[PDB]
């Protein structure tokens, strides 16, 4: 059965990422929907780019 | 901070079917996969 | 006159730098060899795609 | 390492815009010298983004 933007669902929360050489995955809820999905970061970008920005800017950027 | 293995577990799927298990090696794949479990800690 | 008030197109995301809830990108502009501190909250409705790009470009690590 | 040829002429322009923005009284003093330090060396060193 269906996972990802297939579900055809509004982006609830975006969990955490994970990265995979130049691959990157979010992992994330969608409204009305309990499960959490990977969701490949293009597959979201312009769909939902304000919320996927406001995540990156709740993690630490740091240094070294 | 506990998310259920079961549920990591159906998003390493969603991951390598996205991907493709025949575009990554064995270890390549084995080595990702722990590095995917440790990113949940 | 620099950041978004220089009235360019953003040619570059250079580089960020992070204080509390106050994240800058370092940034220039076609036409123009400077580079500009830019918060992002004048470039994320412009340029999400960019900023998304950059943030790609960094090693996002377990730890 | 493309950061590498940026002067520091250019960093603290930089700085002043950030300044220009917030501004100056908007922080403590020694909480502008604590970020001003972390700041420069921001350039330097390599970035990691740390999942919280």
């Amino acid at each position: 059965k269906p996972f990802g933007v297939n579900r055809g669902l509004d982006l609830d929360k975006i969990l955490h990422c994970y990265q995979m050489n130049d691959d990157l995955f979010m992992f994330v809820t969608w409204k009305g929907c309990s499960s959490i999905d990977a969701v490949h970061i293009n597959d979201i970008k312009e769909a939902y780019p304000l919320q996927i920005i406001k995540y990156f800017e709740s993690l630490r950027i740091i240094v070294p | 901070d506990k998310i259920r293995m079961s549920q990591k577990l159906s998003c390493w799927q969603h991951i390598l079917t996205t991907l493709g298990t025949s575009s990554k090696t064995e270890q390549e794949w084995n080595t990702f996969f722990k590095g995917f479990l440790e990113s949940w800690r």
